[PDB]
């Protein structure tokens, strides 16, 4: 799911974070 | 961070930054 909002859309370090243990 | 869209391994190496040696997961292909 991360792909859809950082490549079909820019992502912000929080859902970034959110995906890292 | 900068604001720019992400995708093939540019996405994952932001998560091998920002996840350091904290460990994340990236897959379930959508």
């Amino acid at each position: 799911g991360i792909v859809e909002q950082c490549c079909t859309s820019i992502c912000s370090l929080y859902q970034l974070e959110n995906y890292c243990n | 961070f900068v604001n720019q869209h992400l995708c093939g391994s540019d996405l994952v190496e932001a998560l091998y930054l920002v996840c350091g040696e904290r460990g994340y997961f990236y897959t379930k292909p959508t």
